[PDB]
């Protein structure tokens, strides 16, 4: 994986040695070159993963996440290049350096063969997001957003690391190419129960699980939108990678223990859909929708069937793209009106038609319109959860009503109706904004034609 | 009730301004200033090219794949004759007629 | 009770509004013109027979009985005019009521497509922006202490001076754009 | 259509249940009874691709109607005689069906007269 | 822009059911001050409207004539 | 899009047809069953005592 | 040309719409009468309905008891 | 005589059938006059801040931001855990979880005891 | 559909509706003729006129504006403002 | 959910708020039959099953009776034809619920034609009266719009099931299969009452919209001479006159026809249609008297959409939003 | 916006109640808060809990699509009480009578449907007759097993 | 083309088109128009592309894997040979999945091509599909999303002990 890490660490001086007016152009161009270069990871076989070296490997699972990450960096760079025009040049380079370091830690996270390495850089990712959230926000509560985001996640994983070290004393190696053959069944005891809890709770917090989701809306209604997109789209996927790398070792005790987690996830996804039905802020509504989607992903990986794994990976990637572009929509609205209220700016279809079209496409892809990959993943998870038990479909069915009901309503009061009379600073569409929106939207439609590249490690 | 002279005079002036603006909403004859720049073309482009393309695709790319265009066999009635074999289905027994 | 100018509805106004609503419901009840005319004349004769009653409390109680029978004998679906609220075409054409300041956002390559209109628009805007200080001078001395007591806007008291706060009430576009 | 009132408001014993009938022996009072006849042999009846709902006992008129429809294109209205013959055969089958209903009803009513005679003397 | 309006004396309430309505108010001692407003709907081509059976059998004469002509044509055709 | 459209036989999926297209062609010509309930050889396993 | 609107009077009627409407009504009634004379079956009946009470016992094969 | 239209949560009394309109006490018109004065002050302020040619921006209503701050940020600081709040939280927080847990649990034991004994029909179920 | 109307068209219409009213004599009416002062009708006759105009133009006038316009010229002004004449 | 039956009906009358051709296509002829098309698509599974057949037959009869009852006394023309097409959807699920697939498919093919043509005729009438859609202001349009008069009369006759029309080739077969089978007697009774109610509301549309004395304002802008509207109504009139006969001729025989039945079970459709016509003629003649009848609970229950958009569209959103906010969000 | 513009805690005395009433710019007596039952409402004014369709539609509102003015202390549930949501319009019929009529109608004809299920209608006919042992082979049965030969007899 | 054993289809029997009435049908005329206007240029461009194909004709080969010792002869916790055993097991898993896919294709083709009487003439395809479905359910079902050759071998062992217990308890 040295053919992508070295470009990132070599682009680091490029954003440090660039001129006073060509930082954005050079960084965007070279990040797009890295994004094209990243397509070589798809040399996948039906039996063996592409094991690059001793400490780097990438199966069919992590490759779409890597492609999403280093396609996501230029979108973040375009989405965060407006409000930082008055910011000092050294701090502009600091922000771009923070984004570059976050990408580097993310790509090193998904390809770490050893689980200790994966943990170490999986919360080396914690420093840049905390710095960006606390420094480049726009409200007072960002200070509180630096606490609840941090002291949740670490409190889930400082047990977990100990458990990982215990496996290093039990199996003798935490390598994932070894542990697929050296894995032993887990007996039923209180010690194995607490080992399962310690190995589960960190990524349960990082999804987030319902009850532990309080850090997600408080860290999204105030972030700079580069931070909002990286948090919603790719930073929540570390929990999914933790599931699909850890659940091999936790069999068969997971089957008769994950009942309250599934109950909490299902009823909390119902609750968060209902909370989306009665929200006043765009950012909080999108964050609670993300909570519902990650609760669905939690159920999908907890029932551990192959169809569920396909649906979980597809839903993860599709939800990441959709939530990132929804946050782009909300950022455009907050840029134009300087507020986050939903009822303030209404009837923008009368003034902005192309943003209305992007709103319509975002809302259609949010409620899993076929044949998009969101519908593919959601349908596969629906069938897998029906295979787990029958009555679950009832607990799905209401949600599939509610996940439509707000998804259009959040559109309608922002786009349809009589426009607000005392608002007159609604500028037309900047080409940068619509270029970013199309760069978000076109891959999401394109992946529907060829879904087999994002269908998990067992397609 | 009626109109106070203050409010009546106010609405009179407002109606004067409204009539003025709606008079000025008309456009002069020269606007808009546009910048400067077959009978059977529909039945050939929109029909015949799709027929040729879809027939090429169906003949040399879909029929080569097995079990793609699966067609129901035609019904066989007494007194018919198969062209590809020549064997005749033998005649059906006489009807025990009632009418 | 809720009015732009008044704070209390006089009993005469309430009687007139009852007459209007009850006769509209009567027209919505019997469709044909002859029956509507006959029953409208009957209702007008009833209100005329109870017109000569100068007692405030007696007209108060008669109004209360009248409202009670009117709500007791009203049609479930009264006829509503197509432009009235609750009608079939209420705020239907409002999707084309684009305000004028969107013409501020036009590209200069299209602002030369209609030169006379845009010149007229800029001179109208100049007229408005020089009249703004005059009209706020008009309100700043005519308004009573502690803000206005009623929402009725004053007229223009001087020749040549524009009406005060004239812009956003006169600027609303045509109902068929 | 008085059988519904004779069954529900009256007595349900007189009208037999159409779900399970006839339950009486078929040779009861019918010596040398001859069964119905099928004209089309099963292979020649099956190769015409005829649906199972229409696989009646006299489908020769039906298959001749299908042949007439299949070889008279485009003059679709040239095979009403075969349709009339098929309608006649289906009508005759329906006469057989209400004859079976009347036979069952009269036989069971004869059983009622029999048990009434048992009540009279036995 | 400018349309001509008809004479306002040619709108009379006589010959209409509004005349019977005014008869009813004259029987009960009232006046019908809005009969002239609705008088125009009850005269001219707007009046004399056919009934339901007359609405159903519109054009029955031509249809029956064509039917008897066609049945005579087929009667001669079969011969 | 051009790269992922002409990607060389992802996970040998098309290959998974072709060998299978051979395999049944073997066992439909020799009377063998299509697939067996035993994934491995049932004679090469030491069954534990009961 | 376009019909100018008329104030509280009968609107102008072009001969074309009246001719086409009478034509369609004529073909409607002609088709109804022709189909009723030719077929005369689905509106009135196709086959006679035999009564259940006119059957004898030797058709039903009931021995007397 | 006449049906008494009862008040309801989903069917309020009309503005015309309410006796409160038709009382002739003096504080009624005094309150209506002071409400009209408040509304006139607010409307005058909105029209002066809204018809300005110089202003290009959102008229910042304090009521909107006040309501959005009172909806979320002002729930915990004025919350005191008493019998009613704790009872409602325990009723709506752990009740449905326990109900769904028990329903899905007994469904799981029924399905498992059906499938180990071979009674569950799994003839064609090969995709899971 | 729905041709625009000039001020003289609605003026002809309003004088036509006034002339078709039995209480109005067809000679003494004008644009500025007050209903209570020039002609001396009642409030009920004013609401009758308002209903006649509402039914004639096919749209609803609010009750406050129904009672505020007190001359035929005020009716013409309100109708011409609501339909936005002279475009 | 798709054909707007009982439980989930009121979106079909609610969806008349859009443009007239949008209604005339989607919620009159094409999109609403997708659920019925799915039902007749899966006929080999519903053939051998009795529970689903019984419950879907009862749901269809419930839907057609309630929607016809609501259509009896409504005052909006587009709402009337919306309830008409929902009653037709209930009738089509009734006849697929009695194991007769191709009759229901033929009814779909005929119903698209004639219901679409009624919708565009009503839309032409609406546009000619300046966007006014109340049946209590139209009428006297027999000689005003003779082309749409003829088309609307033919369409109402075809909707009622008059002999040798396009509705005759499907609805009469449907009702003769419904009479002579092992059905529920209550479902058959509500099918006949629904047929009578279709006759009643169709002749109500004819009487209140095409006959009588005019009720619209005096600005007469009557015009229908545009060639597009004339050509379209002529095309669908030719379709609703002869395409039903063509389709009923050219469909292959895939079901056993039933034609041996008594006379009182064969004259049923025409007699019930004529009885409904006579009863609504009595109502229309009695409405002309200069009297006043105080409405009972029947008119309130009928004109207010069975109170279903007044009770189920007020309590369930209140409960859902109070559960979402007071119990969950707060 | 400052520390006394955002809503604060519950006002107890008349003086702080008047300060809160002039904070929302309404009447002092008409400003009355929710009871302090521990649900964290605060000093927000309690509206009389009516919908927004009941507002005057002809009045020149500041926001016409919402019928809401500027500076008004709005409802605690403005999002719930929009025109596009739950409506509290005064119905011409009683609500309890509406519920009773709907429940009685639905229950009555559901009971009648089940009664008709108990006692169905039919035709005076016999069973349908099918040849070849009621089409044993055409039903999908195996040919290696010979069925019981059942014949259908004429009458 | 394709092999005719793996996708078997019965020979076609098309009856003779003989007109009964004197009215001609447009199907023959439109078939002639299709053969003239459409089929001829399609065949011309097809002979063009195949003639350009004939100049450069190189071959590609089907990859074949030799048989490797399976999971039964693997020493425990010695990854260097159970890796190969798992590799072979995954390849056989994909092959068996495609085998059930091709049997499903056969069943669907039979049911479509047999018309309205498919319930009797596709008995052989139904028996083959049921046998292959039972084989797949015994071989691979209920393994979980983390399937491995050890889990499949343990499931096979448990099934063998169940069968031996059923034999011994009913001997
Ligand atoms: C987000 C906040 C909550 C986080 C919750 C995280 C999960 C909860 C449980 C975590 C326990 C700590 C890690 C244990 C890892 C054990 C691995 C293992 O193999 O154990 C077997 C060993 C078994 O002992 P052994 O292996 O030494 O013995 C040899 C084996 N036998 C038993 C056969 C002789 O388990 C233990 O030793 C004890 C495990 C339980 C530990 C209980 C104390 C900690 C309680 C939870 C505290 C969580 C943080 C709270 C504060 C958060 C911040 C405010
Ligand atoms: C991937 C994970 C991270 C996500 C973010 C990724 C960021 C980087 C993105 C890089 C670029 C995009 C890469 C993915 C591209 C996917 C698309 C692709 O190439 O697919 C290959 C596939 C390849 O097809 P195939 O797989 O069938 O081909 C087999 C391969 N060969 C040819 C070698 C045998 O392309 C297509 O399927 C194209 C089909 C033809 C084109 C479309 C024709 C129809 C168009 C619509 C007509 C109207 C229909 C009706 C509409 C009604 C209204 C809605
Ligand atoms: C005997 O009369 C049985 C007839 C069939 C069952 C009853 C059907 C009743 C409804 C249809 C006929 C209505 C006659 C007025």
């Amino acid at each position: 994986m040295l053919k992508y890490i070295i470009p990132t660490m070599m682009l680091m001086p490029l954003t440090w040695l660039s001129k006073n007016s060509m930082i954005w152009i050079n960084t965007t161009l070279h990040s797009l070159l890295i994004s094209l270069t990243s397509l070589l990871l798809l040399n996948q076989f039906g039996d063996n993963s592409l094991n690059f070296s001793l400490t780097f490997f990438s199966d069919s699972l992590s490759t779409p996440l890597l492609i999403l990450t280093m396609w996501l960096l230029p979108l973040m760079l375009m989405a965060s290049q407006h409000h930082l025009s008055k910011e000092n040049l050294a701090r502009k380079k600091l922000f771009i350096s923070m984004l570059i370091l976050l990408q580097l830690f993310l790509i090193m996270t998904f390809t770490a063969t050893e689980l200790i390495f994966f943990y170490i850089m999986f919360e080396a990712t914690l420093v840049p997001t905390l710095i960006i959230i606390t420094r480049w926000g726009n409200q007072t509560e960002r200070l509180n957003a630096g606490l609840y985001f941090l002291f949740y996640t670490l409190a889930g994983s400082l047990p977990l690391l100990v458990a990982l070290i215990y496996i290093q004393n039990t199996m003798g190696s935490l390598n994932f190419l070894i542990l697929q053959y050296w894995v032993q069944p887990m007996p039923n005891s209180w010690s194995n129960t607490f080992m399962w809890l310690a190995c589960m709770m960190a990524f349960m917090v990082k999804m987030p699980l319902y009850g532990l989701h309080l850090w997600l809306p408080k860290a999204h209604v105030e972030a700079p939108i580069a931070g909002s997109m990286v948090l919603a789209a790719i930073l929540l996927k570390l929990g999914g990678y933790g599931m699909m790398r850890i659940t091999l070792l936790l069999n068969p005790i997971t089957d008769f223990m994950a009942y309250p987690f599934i109950m909490l996830s299902l009823w909390g996804m119902i609750m968060t859909s209902s909370i989306c039905l009665r929200q006043t802020d765009l950012k909080s509504l999108i964050a609670y929708s993300s909570v519902s989607h990650m609760a669905l992903v939690i159920v999908a990986i907890l029932i551990q069937t192959p169809w569920s794994y396909m649906g979980a990976t597809a839903l993860m990637i599709a939800h990441g793209l959709t939530s990132s572009m929804l946050f782009c929509l909300a950022n455009s609205n907050y840029e134009r009106v300087h507020s986050r209220t939903m009822i303030l700016a209404r009837g923008l279809q009368t003034l902005l038609p192309l943003m209305a079209a992007w709103w319509l496409l975002a809302s259609l892809t949010n409620l899993a319109l076929p044949p998009s990959i969101n519908l593919i993943g959601e349908l596969f998870v629906v069938m897998s959860t029906f295979s787990w038990s029958n009555i679950t479909i009832i607990l799905m069915g209401l949600n599939m009503v509610i996940t439509a009901l707000y998804s259009l309503y959040m559109l309608i009061t922002t786009q349809r109706g009589k426009h607000t009379h005392h608002i007159n600073n609604i500028l037309p569409s900047f080409t940068r904004e619509n270029a970013l929106m199309s760069l978000h939207m076109l891959p999401l439609l394109l992946l529907s034609l060829n879904p087999k590249i994002i269908l998990g490690p067992l397609y | 009730s009626g109109y106070t002279p203050d409010e009546k005079l106010r609405l009179q002036q407002l109606r004067e301004l409204r009539r003025r603006w709606l008079k000025d909403q008309e456009l002069s004859p020269r606007e808009p200033v546009l910048p400067p720049r077959r009978h059977s073309i529909f039945a050939f482009t929109h029909v015949l090219i799709p027929v040729w393309i879809i027939h090429y695709y169906l003949k040399y790319h879909v029929t080569t794949k097995p079990y793609t265009i699966v067609e129901k066999k035609p019904r066989i009635f007494p007194g018919d004759t198969i062209l590809e074999t020549g064997e005749v289905i033998p005649p059906m027994k006489e009807f025990p007629d009632q009418h | 009770a809720f009015l732009p100018s008044a704070a209390y509805l006089t009993h005469q106004q309430k009687v007139l509004q009852l007459y209007k609503r009850a006769l509209r419901h009567l027209e919505s009840r019997c469709v044909h013109r002859d029956k509507y005319r006959y029953f409208a004349c009957l209702l007008r004769a009833r209100f005329d027979e109870h017109k000569n009653e100068k007692d405030m409390v007696k007209a108060t109680q008669l109004l209360r009985e009248a409202e009670k029978e009117f709500w007791h004998g009203q049609h479930p679906q009264p006829y509503i005019f197509p432009e009235s609220p609750g009608g079939t075409s209420y705020e239907r054409y409002e999707c084309y009521k684009v305000p004028e300041w969107c013409l501020d956002d036009w590209h200069p390559s299209e602002k030369a497509m209609y030169p006379d209109y845009f010149a007229k628009r800029e001179q109208w805007k100049k007229l408005r922006r020089e009249s703004w200080e005059r009209e706020v001078k008009q309100l700043q001395e005519e308004t009573p202490v502690g803000g206005p007591r009623t929402e009725a806007l004053p007229p223009a008291r001087k020749q040549g001076d524009l009406p005060p706060l004239w812009w956003h009430i006169v600027t609303r576009p045509r109902e068929r754009p | 259509g008085a059988h519904l009132a004779r069954r529900y408001l009256g007595d349900a014993s007189v009208e037999p249940e159409p779900l399970r009938m006839p339950t009486f022996p078929p040779d009861y009072g019918f010596p040398e009874r001859k069964e119905r006849e099928m004209v089309a042999t099963q292979q020649e009846m099956n190769d015409a691709q005829l649906v199972l709902q229409q696989r009646d006992y006299c489908a020769h008129y039906l298959i001749r109607f299908l042949k007439c429809k299949r070889d008279s294109f485009p003059n679709f209205l040239a095979c009403k005689h075969e349709q009339h013959d098929w309608d006649y055969c289906e009508h005759l089958d329906y006469v057989k069906r209400m004859k079976e209903f009347e036979r069952e009803r009269r036989l069971l009513q004869r059983k009622k007269r029999r048990e009434q005679r048992e009540a009279d003397m036995a | 822009s400018k349309m001509e309006l008809p004479d306002y004396k040619q709108w009379k309430i006589e010959g209409t059911p509004l005349e019977t309505v005014q008869e009813k108010l004259a029987a009960r001692g009232l006046r019908d001050p809005w009969g002239r407003n609705e008088a125009w709907r009850y005269m001219g081509g707007f009046a004399n409207n056919v009934s339901f059976v007359g609405a159903l059998l519109k054009g029955f004469k031509w249809g029956f004539a064509a039917f008897v002509v066609a049945v005579g044509a087929e009667y001669y055709l079969e011969s | 899009s051009t790269f992922v459209a002409y990607l060389p036989d992802y996970r040998m999926q098309e290959w998974a047809r072709r060998e299978a297209e051979r395999l049944v062609k073997y066992r439909e010509a020799h009377g063998l069953p299509l697939m067996e309930s035993n994934c491995f050889d049932p004679s090469k396993i030491q069954l534990p005592e009961d | 040309a376009h019909i100018e609107p008329r104030y509280r009077q009968f609107p102008q009627l072009t001969r074309s719409q009246v001719i086409q409407a009478e034509f369609f009504s004529a073909t409607m009634w002609f088709w109804i009468l022709w189909r009723f004379w030719h077929d005369s079956d689905a509106v009135l009946g196709h086959f006679p309905y035999p009564d259940p009470s006119q059957w004898t016992d030797e058709e039903l094969g009931i021995p007397p008891d | 005589s006449f049906p008494k239209y009862e008040p309801s949560r989903l069917a309020s009394l009309p503005t015309t059938l309410d006796p409160a309109e038709y009382d002739i006490s003096s504080e009624t018109r005094k309150a209506q006059a002071e409400r009209l004065a408040i509304r006139s002050r607010l409307k005058r302020e909105y029209q002066l801040q809204y018809n300005d040619p110089s202003r290009r921006g959102v008229v910042e209503d304090p009521a909107l931001i006040r309501w959005t701050c009172a909806r979320s940020a002002n729930v915990y600081p004025n919350f005191r855990p008493n019998t009613k709040t704790s009872l409602l939280g325990a009723l709506f927080g752990i009740g449905p979880l326990i109900f769904w847990y028990y329903v899905f649990k007994t469904d799981r034991d029924r399905k498992e005891k059906l499938i180990q004994e071979g009674k569950l029909d799994r003839t064609f179920n090969i995709s899971y | 559909d729905a041709p625009p109307l000039t001020l003289e068209g609605i003026k002809d219409r309003v004088l036509y509706v006034l002339k078709l009213y039995d209480k109005i004599d067809p000679e003494k009416l004008s644009v500025n003729s007050h209903f209570m002062k020039d002609l001396g009708l009642d409030s009920l006759d004013q609401v009758e006129i308002i209903m006649a105009m509402e039914d004639e133009f096919g749209f609803e006038i609010p009750d406050i504006d129904a009672e505020k316009l007190m001359c035929p010229q005020e009716i013409v002004d309100y109708i011409a403002d609501k339909k936005d004449v002279y475009e | 959910g798709k054909s707007a039956q009982f439980g989930l009906h009121p979106w079909l009358p609610s969806a008349m708020e859009g443009p007239t051709p949008v209604s005339a296509l989607l919620h009159s002829s094409t999109m609403v039959v997708a659920g019925i098309f799915l039902l007749i698509r899966f006929y080999p599974l519903t053939e051998n099953n009795k529970f689903g057949q019984s419950i879907m037959l009862c749901l269809g009869a419930m839907t057609t009776l309630f929607t016809a009852m609501c259509a009896l006394t409504q005052n909006d023309i587009k709402k009337i034809i919306a309830f008409s097409t929902s009653s037709q959807l209930g009738l089509m699920m009734v006849t697929i619920g009695i194991n007769q697939p191709h009759l229901a498919f033929l009814h779909i093919c005929t119903h698209a034609f004639f219901k679409a043509m009624l919708f565009m005729c009503s839309g032409s009438i609406i546009h000619s009266l300046n966007d006014e859609q109340d049946i209590r202001k139209m009428g006297g349009l027999f000689k005003a719009m003779p082309f749409t008069t003829t088309a609307l009369i033919i369409g109402s006759l075809a909707l009622t099931g008059m002999p040798f029309l396009t509705g005759f080739y499907s609805k009469d077969l449907i009702i003769e299969s419904a009479n002579t089978s092992y059905t529920n007697a209550w479902a058959l009774l509500m099918t006949l009452v629904a047929t009578s109610f279709t006759a009643i509301y169709s002749t109500r549309i004819i009487f209140f919209a095409l006959l009588g004395q005019p009720r619209f304002p005096t600005l007469i802008n009557i015009n229908e001479n545009n060639p597009f509207l004339i050509n379209s109504i002529k095309r669908l009139l030719i379709g609703s006159l002869f395409a039903g006969f063509i389709i009923s001729n050219n469909i292959p025989p895939m079901t056993i026809p039933q034609m041996t039945m008594p006379h009182y079970l064969k004259m049923t459709a025409l007699t019930v249609t004529i009885l409904g016509f006579i009863l609504a003629l009595e109502i229309s003649n009695t409405t002309h008297y200069l009297k006043f009848n105080y409405p009972s609970n029947t008119f309130k229950f009928s004109n207010l959409l069975g109170y279903y958009p007044t009770i189920m569209h007020r309590l369930t959103p209140y409960m859902n939003l109070t559960m979402s906010q007071k119990s969950a969000s707060s | 916006i400052t520390k006394d513009m955002l809503p604060g805690p519950y006002p107890k005395t008349p003086e702080e109640r008047a300060a809160a009433a002039k904070k929302y710019n309404m009447r002092v007596e008409d400003y009355e808060p929710y009871p302090d039952d521990g649900m964290g409402y605060g000093d927000y004014p309690k509206l009389p809990d009516r919908s927004q369709q009941e507002r005057d539609p002809w009045y020149d509102w500041d926001h016409p699509d919402l019928r809401l003015n500027w500076g008004e202390p709005m409802h605690w549930d403005l999002d719930m009480y929009i025109r596009n949501r739950v409506d509290t319009s005064p119905t011409p019929v009683n609500w309890n009578l509406m519920c009773k009529h709907l429940f009685g109608f639905v229950a009555f004809m559901l009971f009648m449907f089940w009664v008709g299920e108990t006692y169905p209608t039919y035709q005076p006919v016999g069973p349908k007759q099918y040849p070849y042992n009621n089409l044993y082979l055409e039903r999908g049965g195996d040919p290696n097993k010979e069925p019981e030969p059942v014949v259908h007899y004429e009458i | 083309s394709w092999d005719k054993d793996v996708y078997p289809e019965p020979p076609r029997r098309t009856p003779a088109p003989s007109p009964q009435t004197s009215l001609p049908n447009p199907i023959t005329y439109l078939t002639k128009a299709f053969d003239l206007l459409v089929d001829r240029p399609v065949t011309l461009v097809r002979e063009f592309i195949e003639r350009q194909h004939a100049k450069n004709k190189y071959y590609y080969y089907h990859r074949e894997f030799r048989r490797v010792p399976d999971i039964t002869e693997c020493h425990e916790k010695d990854v260097l040979c159970m890796f190969e055993a798992e590799m072979q097991w995954k390849r056989d898993y994909k092959v068996d999945q495609e085998i059930v896919n091709i049997i499903q294709e056969r069943l669907k083709a039979c049911q479509q091509r047999e018309g309205e009487s498919h319930r009797q003439n596709c008995a052989k395809e139904l028996q083959q599909f049921t046998q292959v479905v039972k084989a797949y359910q015994d071989r691979y079902h209920d393994l979980g999303a983390h399937y491995s050759a050890r889990k499949c071998l343990a499931k096979q062992k448990q099934r063998m002990l169940a069968e031996r217990k059923a034999t011994k308890e009913a001997a």
